[PDB]
């Protein structure tokens, strides 16, 4: 019967919740009480990239920490050179409605997608020197919200159809499909080892997925509204979520609990992007307050603010070497903060 | 053919003009009035420039010309302020070069005021007439014309100070400005007039175009009120100067020096009113005033 | 992606002839083109250059004000207008394409060039090795020397390498020191700094025997070096 | 450097194309269309000339782009903000929905649901300033439907005859009672006129009005 | 809706059947990695303009 399984199912949530309390020995805030603070983090706009004629939704750094990508509703995908602020490529999109970007780890490929329900992959290194579109991954039924390359052939995408998928670019078919989210999936983050990835959905939950098996290992709750951004800790043993509850939370994968909440009474708008520092000591979160805060990731003390944007800070990414932090916004400008 | 020999003493004696060796009932009243107006103009452009620079929203080409007009009028408040502290018996302290300085300040400052008006006008015409929606613009053509305004303002205030004046025909020049030539006065005033007719065609075309097309299918009140009051400030504060000059250069039996001391005050009242004609409607910027 | 040029042949001295290079199979409108001439017995020598959209036109010392270079983007052609040819303009005129953006490979593709036989502050690159004997399966190193520090402030040593097999157009091997061109085996490698440069081949074959060239790109007019022929 | 200089030549040749195409594109007119499945958006688009379907047509040297976002079937909360700043919001409702009900819900009138969508859209924080063109289609069909069937069925409080004129009128004002931003947005309602297809000319005219009112901002009238 | 419930119950049963470590030890590990790589962090310790690409 439905009630047999339901009265059963609500019990299974109890042992999960019962065991999590038993493993809640002491709060990270108590353990990190005597750590010396990070001090005022004064970070200034070094470079400002101009050339977008609409609001920016997505940006992604390169693995060489110098090039980066950005997409906007103007239907242009631009590859920047952050050092010399000069445009390397300006890719016209078939669909002006683009909500995500990814720059391949090898830098041979770039991918974008949005309301067109397609993940388009553009080839950068092309004999005829004109970025050409390679493949169009059309297997989703809702807007694509995120996409992250594993290799030049594997890309994992999260969509508004409550499902994530792992693709094979050569064949253009979903190698694996991740199901179990009861709300629209907003963002995903890959583990450093590229064996696991966590996804945040509109159902106020984050799920840890396994890329090979295709089954969800753990599910984290605690937020009150949509989860809009997610990133792993550098060591791949923790991750942070940005929600519309104007709180950032640091979850652990081994302890399977929540550690911190980064909430401030002053802040009432929703978090749009989150990202870490190379050491994992700073958690940069791009709010709707038009500004971007920098949190002490082990003290939960707002040490630093990056207020330079007219409109909301849509995307926010840090370099692999951690020498810079770049924030996009709806004001059509990318700013490199160092 | 020139007799540049003289001082101001010779030039008043060369004119019909009287030094007003002494301060007077009338003179005290008029000294007070010139300095009072100057104070209003300078203070008001102070507010305008402060606000136009402090706000990030007032960072668009029109507000650029707005700040420029504030600056030009500040320069005019100063030219008129320098003309005061130099009137009545004080004028006896003057020399030819220095008097040409006082009058040069006046010429350029007012030409600057006139031009800043023409600029704002031209911009609004262009903006209204396009059939695209947004087309967000840079401040290239605004600073091109900001320098056209200042460059030509200086060259106009400098032409009598370089070539064109009655050191060469003393008898053959103004009665009131004893050394500027009738020719110079005429030239300055033609300039003003052609700028003004340009202003009139444009603003009218604006009201007509909007009304015809759209209404064919209420804001018309504010649109009409603004366009119309803009043209009037200029005419009611320029017609004085210019008709006074036309009279000095054409007419006998025209006692034109009589209402000289007030007409100037009116041309300066023009600059007095510009900040508020352009910002009574910028209620947002106006309130910004704190 | 082939490039072919038209013209050349036999011209009396003082005559004005035109060279047309019809690009086909690539985005010609976004490629900065060059011209490089090779004397019948001597090495390469840069002559001209046009940027993308005809924004920037440069020339060599020997052809300044004598040659006019133009491009016709819609027709995918490149033109060279030569005026009053001298006896020292007898050379094979290759046409080279190059695109400049972060990490690009300029001078990657070379035309077949045309034969032209007229009837009758500059960096100098020096390599004093010619007709060097070598056997297949051995390791050979080719050394180059510059008269100027090619290592720019940003760390880019704008030194290039080329390989001209007998009876073929020159082929890029190394577009900057410690970099490897597209479609060239891993055997070729180059390590150097400032004014000293080397090109190391681990194991070679009958296919890569020929003459090698060194070029700098620190500043115009892109002076080349003398040849370095591998003998086999 | 020789290299860096040529580079930035591209970067400016990029920027020339950007601005240029940005201005070609900014000139196009962007209408967002919404509605119920049977609103007849399909029939409207037919009259006017996957995922987000875009439609292009020109009228009196004006180019229109229509973003039919009908099928997204996802949380509108996350993707509507993308269309903020479309010139106007064409909204189609079929007048023939007063006596119906969705086959999914028990007895919630299709018309009462049409309002709720409009309610959430006319009161959407992202379109505070946007004008709303309301096409009410299916007028003829409503005429026949009403000629036999009462209107009290849908509006229990309705003081009026089953005369098409009076009947429609109530509804029109009823839809127009949804907006709280009374002189912040202007609702230009038209009744679908099948044959003349001046459905489009109404649009031409509607568009201009909103544009013209907006121009009174850009023209420096302030 | 029977299938969705049956797929649901085995999901949490797999989720409950994992090894869980104490937050005490996991707290130290996040403390250990941040301090071990603290001096390689540009943003934590600001770097002089000589080694600053921006
Ligand atoms: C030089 C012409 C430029 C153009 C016309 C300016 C103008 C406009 C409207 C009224 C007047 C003028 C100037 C008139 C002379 C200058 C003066 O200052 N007069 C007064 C009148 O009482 C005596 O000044 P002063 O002799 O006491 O110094």
């Amino acid at each position: 019967e439905l009630d047999q399984l339901r009265q059963e199912a609500e019990q299974l949530k109890n042992q999960i919740r019962d065991a999590r309390k038993a493993c809640a020995d002491a709060t990270l805030s108590q353990i990190t009480n005597n750590i010396d603070p990070v001090g005022r983090i004064q970070m200034r706009t070094r470079r400002t990239l101009r050339g977008h004629l609409a609001k920016i939704y997505a940006m992604h750094w390169g693995t060489d920490s110098r090039l980066l990508v950005s997409a906007s509703q103007d239907g242009k995908l631009i590859i920047w050179d952050s050092y010399t602020t000069n445009k390397v490529h300006a890719i016209p999109l078939r669909s002006s409605w683009v909500m995500t970007c990814a720059y391949a780890p090898s830098g041979n490929y770039v991918a974008c997608g949005g309301l067109d329900n397609i993940c388009s992959i553009y080839n950068l290194k092309t004999r005829e020197g004109n970025v050409r579109v390679s493949r169009e991954l059309a297997g989703h039924t809702g807007y694509l919200s995120c996409c992250r390359f594993l290799d030049d052939n594997q890309i994992v995408t999260s969509s508004g159809d409550t499902t994530c998928a792992l693709w094979d670019i050569e064949t253009g078919q979903q190698t694996t499909t991740f199901t179990g989210h009861t709300g629209d999936v907003m963002s995903l983050s890959l583990a450093p080892d590229t064996r696991l990835f966590v996804s945040g959905a509109c159902d106020a939950s984050a799920k840890l997925w396994d890329v090979r098996e295709g089954m969800c290992r753990q599910t984290f709750t605690g937020h009150e509204s949509d989860i809009n951004a997610i990133c792993f800790f550098p060591n791949g043993n923790a991750f942070a979520t940005g929600s519309d509850d104007a709180t950032c939370r640091l979850f652990d994968l081994r302890a399977d609990q929540e550690l911190m909440t980064y909430s401030h009474d002053n802040i009432i708008c929703g978090i749009t992007s989150v990202s870490f520092s190379k050491s994992g000591r700073l958690l940069l979160a791009g709010y709707d307050d038009f500004n971007c805060n920098v949190w002490d990731a082990l003290k939960a003390d707002r040490a630093g603010v990056l207020a330079g944007h007219d409109n909301r800070v849509s995307c926010l990414g840090v370099t692999d070497d951690g020498m810079a932090v770049a924030t996009g916004s709806w004001d059509s400008f990318l700013k490199i903060w160092n | 053919q020139c007799f540049y020999n003289e001082s101001i003493a010779f030039f008043y004696n060369r004119s019909g003009k009287h030094l007003a060796t002494e301060w007077n009932t009338v003179s005290k009243l008029v000294m007070g009035l010139g300095i009072t107006v100057c104070i209003f103009i300078m203070l008001a452009n102070l507010l305008v420039m402060v606000a136009i620079y402090v706000n990030r929203r007032f960072h668009f080409p029109i507000y650029y010309l707005m700040a420029n007009l504030a600056a030009a009028d500040f320069f005019a408040g100063l030219a008129y302020f320098y003309l005061m502290f130099n009137t009545g018996p004080n004028t006896r302290r003057l020399t030819v070069s220095t008097w040409l300085l006082r009058q040069g300040l006046i010429d350029t400052s007012l030409t600057a005021s006139v031009a800043n008006l023409l600029a704002i006008a031209i911009e609004r015409h262009i903006t209204v007439f396009r059939m695209q929606l947004h087309t967000r613009m840079s401040n290239r053509r605004v600073v091109v014309v900001i320098v056209v305004i200042w460059t030509m303002a200086i060259v106009m205030g400098a032409i009598p100070s370089v070539g064109w004046n009655c050191i060469c025909d003393i008898e053959n020049c103004s009665n009131m400005a004893p050394l500027y030539s009738d020719s110079y006065l005429v030239f300055w005033a033609i300039f003003n007039l052609v700028t003004f007719v340009v202003m009139v065609v444009l603003y009218a075309h604006i009201f007509g175009y909007v009304r015809q097309r759209t209404m064919r299918m209420d804001t018309m009140m504010s649109l009409l009120k603004t366009v119309v009051i803009v043209l009037g400030a200029f005419i009611i504060c320029w017609t004085p100067g210019l008709v006074l000059l036309l009279l000095d250069v054409c007419c006998p039996q025209c006692d034109v020096l009589a209402y000289e001391k007030f007409f100037l005050l009116l041309a300066e009242f023009n600059s007095a009113m510009n900040p508020i004609i352009y910002s009574y409607r910028d209620k947002e910027m106006s309130a910004t005033f704190r | 992606v082939q490039l072919v040029e038209s013209g050349g042949g036999l011209v009396q001295p003082g005559g004005s002839r035109k060279l047309s290079c019809s690009a086909s199979g690539f985005a010609f409108s976004s490629f900065g083109m060059h011209w490089v001439r090779q004397a019948p017995e001597k090495g390469l020598e840069w002559v001209a250059y046009i940027s993308s959209g005809s924004g920037t036109i440069y020339y060599a010392d020997t052809v300044k004000g004598r040659f006019t270079i133009s491009r016709d983007d819609p027709k995918n052609t490149l033109f060279l207008q030569m005026t009053s040819l001298r006896s020292e303009d007898t050379a094979m005129y290759y046409c080279v394409r190059s695109i400049y953006y972060y990490g690009s490979s300029p001078f990657d593709f070379w035309g077949q060039g045309t034969t032209l036989t007229v009837s009758s502050s500059d960096i100098v690159m020096t390599q004093a090795t010619s007709s060097v004997p070598v056997t297949p399966g051995e390791s050979v190193s080719i050394s180059c020397r510059s008269s100027k520090s090619l290592l720019h402030s940003n760390g880019n040593t704008y030194l290039y390498w080329f390989l001209q097999r007998p009876g073929q157009s020159p082929q890029l091997l190394i577009y900057r020191m410690s970099n490897l061109a597209s479609g060239v085996p891993d055997r070729f490698s180059g390590s150097g700094s400032g004014t000293a440069f080397t090109l190391t081949i681990s194991r070679l074959e009958a296919e890569d025997v020929g003459v090698y060239y060194c070029m700098q790109h620190l500043e115009y007019p892109l002076t080349f070096g003398a040849g370095t022929k591998l003998e086999l | 450097s020789a290299e860096d200089k040529a580079a930035v030549e591209r970067s400016k040749m990029i920027d020339r194309n950007l601005r240029e195409d940005g201005e070609k594109a900014a000139r196009e007119v962007k209408l967002l269309l919404l509605g119920a499945g049977e609103s007849g958006k399909s029939t409207i688009v037919k009259q006017m000339k996957t995922g987000i379907v875009e439609t292009h047509f020109t009228f009196k040297d004006l180019h229109f782009k229509m973003f039919d976002v009908g099928g997204q079937r996802s949380e509108r909360k996350k993707w509507i903000h993308c269309f903020e700043g479309v010139t106007a919001i064409i909204f189609c409702v079929a007048l023939s929905d007063y006596d119906l009900v969705l086959a999914e819900d028990e007895e919630m009138n299709r018309m009462h649901e049409s309002m709720k969508l409009f309610d959430s859209i006319c009161n959407n924080k992202w379109f505070t300033d946007t004008s709303i063109i309301l096409f009410l289609n299916k007028k003829d069909l409503f005429e026949e439907k009403i000629k036999k069937s009462p209107l009290t069925i849908c509006y229990p409080e309705y003081a009026g005859s089953n005369t098409y004129e009076e009947a429609a009128a109530y509804i029109q004002c009823q839809f127009e009672d949804l907006n709280k931003r009374k002189d912040t947005k202007e609702i230009y309602t038209h009744f679908t006129c099948a044959t003349d297809t001046k459905n489009v000319q109404f649009v031409f005219d509607a568009v201009t009005d909103v544009i013209i009112k907006n121009n009174l901002k850009d023209c420096g009238l302030f | 809706s029977i299938a969705q419930a049956r797929k649901l119950v085995e999901q949490l049963k797999m989720e409950a059947n994992i090894d869980r470590i104490k937050v005490s030890k996991a707290a130290a590990d996040l403390m250990a990695y941040c301090e071990a790589h603290a001096k390689e962090d540009p943003l934590l310790t600001p770097v002089p303009a000589s080694e600053n690409p921006f």
